């Protein structure tokens, strides 16, 4: 970004989402003026954010513990999904902390009766690697979103429908976030930029890996 | 502090003659324990009270009733002007318990050609209270909603306490795009006063349609009993009425003549019709302070009006909501009263 | 010897009198009407948080009567010490209690409730690293650790060690005081000594359970499958002892012929450690096996 900060004079950082808007001067090394945020004024509440940290179980969940089953919290999300499957109006998406995680947990949730429930009542509409077919899917979700039965898409918070597709009334009412996206599920060249993040600059692992992950976190709610 | 409507839009036209045609949900959901025995059960307590109601307030109307069950809606009461058709048909439903999942697709299908015999003076209707959350289409339903908007039937339907956008564009389509009519509860209540708001006729912005002169009779009482006989029911009843023009016995009834097929009706049935078409102006709730009028009211004699300065008692409000057009004070029980069963304004009367 | 009535002290605080006793002066404004002497706590239609007044009765006392118009009111020692266990603060309950009942609290209930809420256990029974020794989080609690023949005998001299306090926590004392605080690491052998003296001394001692001092090993064989039959009493019972996250054994009183070893079973298989059952007679253990 050096360049066009060293070309470039009049410029606009702007978002649904900067969070914080410090972490963006800090690692693009550059000069800001009004890193000015606004708030919500509404006569109305509009929406619901809740931190589902305990299941029926009172069970502390995450995606955290592995990529993997543990029926315990599996179940757990498994009850999640399937009441929320029955609540939420026409349009409901999720979003997976990785597409590894939602291939296993939902691989397996078709072995438990989970998935037979949600067919009674809504449509559901997987995230394909191969996009026509994600295409293909996302439309008939949004296209079941405005007809009548229920339809219900489900990603990966790093995937690609979470950068440009947009989820209006009927395409969108209970977004779910299970689990925080995090990715040292890999390899450490996270580690390495990290360490340049924290040799570079003044940020550790934790504060940068919270950042990114509350980063699509915002990034998936809006 | 007042909950009252700034102004109405529509006194000119009221759907004076109607057929509504309402339309039940017997389907697994109404099971569900959210009203008081459950949806299913209290539901139809309140569609048999707007039974009632509908047909006071619009007795030159006809109605039917359907159910939905398993897929499958069942009509249960043929498109009638008796009421107790329907009545009977609503209290054996309810002894039935609901099943399997509304098909919309179903029930709007058989609605729209069953109004096809109501005529172009007479208003087509179809009133849905839809409480589960997902349907069963036995084809394009756009198709039918396309074919229902196209046979001029408006489509109000009151959804339980969640909004299917279907629905919302059902009533936005078929409703000359005036989505008012998915209107949609969180309560009894306001299921009841759902239920009651569904009696008057619906007007929201009539288009110029043929407004065609309609010729009819009006029957008569017989007297002797011992010649019990009719010609509408072949049965010994003490007594009916004749219509105009066939001259047949014909048992009381706003219902059409028999034998030469024109409309009978006393002169009841269209004094509901001039207060739905010309009612009143809302009795205006008269400022506190600005008031100084008779310390009691107009249409009843309410000594009760105030207490004379109480630091917050007489800030408050002064029980005076007045009529405009008679500039008459009223008790709010009058007021209210007033504005309920007698249009009828007691001074805009007196004069 | 070593009996002790506050288990099993339930069943008294139902005697009042009408003219040393006093219409409660919350009763002209109080929800409900606790009558102290009586022990009786009519929870009336007239009650806004009747639920929650509802609920912090049936954890300090028992509520005898669940009428329609209004509750019953009884005192359980147990409870008293389950309520004490339960947490609620005792001060805010007596006072919830006291706005909401008319009837004034009792000045023996409003003791006991506050009793309740901070006794049934005050005893320092410390722990070392992540397990049970002999300590307290309070100054008598060291006390009767240290000077105890199964806590302090049967205590190792060691602090606490993360494998040891973890293995050993002188048996497991997953059931002791506040730890993170001084103490020694107990050794792996006879906690009956150390319950056993705590007996003839009389130490109530405010316990916990610590449920991943439930740790124990590398995982067993154990088939992580909840194809054993679940139904409604059980899972919220476990999710009592599951509690917040994670699977506490408590003690849980369950019939034997309702399903009594599913919640066993499930709590087993969910710490995914080994596990022993031990049923009444070898000659019931097949039986409740088969
Ligand atoms: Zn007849
Ligand atoms: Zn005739
Ligand atoms: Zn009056
Ligand atoms: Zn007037």
């Amino acid at each position: 970004i050096k360049p066009v900060f060293e070309r470039f004079s009049s410029v606009i950082i702007t978002s649904g989402t900067i969070s914080p808007l410090d972490m963006y001067p800090r690692m693009l090394n550059f000069k800001t003026v009004l890193q000015k945020s606004y708030a919500m004024t509404l006569a109305k509440k509009s929406f619901l954010p809740m931190i589902i940290t305990k299941g029926s179980d009172q069970v502390a969940i995450s995606s955290r513990f592995e990529i993997r089953n543990d029926p315990s919290i599996v179940r757990n999300y498994g009850s999640m999904l399937v009441e929320f499957a029955k609540i939420t109006p026409d349009g409901m998406v999720v979003f997976f902390p990785s597409y590894l995680y939602m291939e296993s947990i939902v691989s397996m949730w078709q072995t438990m009766g989970i998935l037979d429930e949600v067919w009674k009542h809504k449509l559901i509409l997987v995230e394909t690697p191969d996009a026509q077919e994600t295409s293909l899917a996302l439309e008939t979700y949004r296209k079941a979103c405005s007809n009548g039965r229920g339809a219900i898409l489900l990603s990966v918070a790093r995937g690609k429908v979470s950068e440009g597709i947009d989820f209006d009334h009927q395409y969108g009412r209970t977004v779910l976030m299970i689990g925080i996206p995090f990715q040292y599920t890999e390899s450490r060249i996270l580690k390495a930029r990290l360490e340049f993040m924290r040799e570079n600059y003044r940020i550790r692992e934790n504060d940068f890996l919270s950042f990114d992950a509350m980063r699509h976190a915002a990034q998936c709610l809006g | 502090k007042k909950r009252t409507a700034k102004k109405n839009i529509t006194p000119y036209q009221r759907g004076i003659i109607r057929s509504l045609i309402l339309t039940l949900d017997c389907s697994e959901a109404m099971l569900e324990k959210d009203l008081r025995p459950n949806r299913h059960a209290m539901i139809i307590q309140y569609a048999i009270d707007f039974v009632h109601e509908f047909f006071d307030q619009n007795p030159i109307s006809q109605m039917g009733i359907i159910i939905m069950r398993n897929g499958l809606a069942q009509l249960v009461s043929q498109v009638s002007g008796n009421p107790q058709d329907h009545i009977d048909a609503l209290k054996s439903i309810r002894k039935q318990e609901p099943k399997g999942n509304p098909s919309l697709q179903n029930a709007l299908e058989m609605a729209r050609g069953l109004l096809l015999p109501v005529p172009a003076h007479c208003t087509r209707e179809v009133l849905i209270v839809f409480g589960s959350l997902s349907t069963t289409d036995p084809g394009d339903i756009h198709q039918t909603i396309d074919s229902l908007v196209s046979e001029k039937i408006r489509v109000k339907v009151l959804g339980l306490s969640a909004q299917v956008a279907i629905c919302k564009e059902l009533c936005k389509a078929t409703n000359y795009g005036d989505e008012s009519f998915y209107k949609i509860l969180l309560d009894e209540t306001h299921l009841k006063e759902l239920f009651n708001e569904a009696v008057t006729p619906l007007p929201v912005n009539k288009i110029n349609k043929g407004f065609t002169l309609v010729k009819m009779g009006f029957p008569t009482r017989i007297f002797e009993d011992t010649p019990t006989f009719c010609s509408c029911h072949s049965k010994l009843v003490y007594g009916g009425y004749f219509c105009p023009n066939c001259h047949s016995k014909v048992c009381s009834l706003p219902t059409v003549c028999p034998c030469c097929d024109l409309m009978l009706i006393l002169s009841t049935h269209l004094a509901r019709s001039y207060h739905h078409l010309m009612p009143l102006k809302t009795f205006a709730e008269v400022p506190t302070t600005e008031k100084f009028r008779s310390e009691d009211c107009f249409s009843c004699q309410s000594r009760f009006p105030x207490x004379x300065x109480x630091x917050x008692x007489x800030x408050x409000x002064x029980s005076r909501y007045r009529c405009e057009d008679c500039k008459q004070e009223f008790c709010v029980d009058c007021d209210v009263f007033i504005h309920e069963i007698l249009h009828n304004c007691p001074g805009c009367e007196s004069k | 010897p070593a009996d002790f009535v506050p288990d099993s002290v339930s069943g008294m605080f139902r005697s009042h009198d009408f003219s040393y006793l006093r219409l409660r002066p919350d009763h002209a404004s109080r929800p409900l009407w606790i009558s102290p002497s009586d022990g009786r706590i009519i929870l009336e239609s007239f009650s806004p948080l009747a639920e929650q007044a509802q609920d912090f009765l049936v954890t300090i006392a028992e509520p005898i009567s669940r009428p329609s118009h209004i509750h019953e009111y009884k005192i359980t020692a147990y409870s008293l010490y389950a309520a004490v266990s339960v947490g609620l603060e005792t001060d805010d309950i007596i006072s919830v209690l006291d706005r909401l009942s008319k009837v004034p609290v009792a000045e023996s209930i409003i003791n006991f409730i506050k009793g309740a809420t901070i006794s049934y256990g005050k005893v320092k029974l410390v722990i070392k690293h992540n397990r049970y020794f002999v300590e307290t989080t309070q100054a008598d609690i060291l006390q009767m650790l240290l000077n105890d023949s199964v806590i302090g005998p049967l205590r190792i001299d060691s602090d606490h060690q993360v494998q040891p306090p973890e293995d050993v926590l002188e048996r497991e004392e997953e059931d002791d005081d506040i730890d993170a605080v001084h103490s020694f690491e107990i050794a792996n052998e006879s906690v009956e000594v150390v319950k056993k003296r705590c007996q003839e001394i009389d130490y109530p001692v405010l316990e916990e359970y610590d449920f991943r001092n439930d740790h124990r090993n590398p995982d067993l064989d154990i088939d992580l499958k909840p194809s054993t039959q679940i139904r409604p009493y059980q899972e919220k019972s476990l999710s009592k002892m599951f509690g917040n996250g994670r699977a506490r054994s408590g003690i849980i009183v369950l019939p034997c012929g309702a399903g009594k070893t599913l919640v066993g079973i499930t709590a087993a298989c969910t710490i995914k450690k080994s596990v022993i059952v031990l049923c009444t007679s070898s000659v019931s253990v097949m039986q409740w096996r088969q």
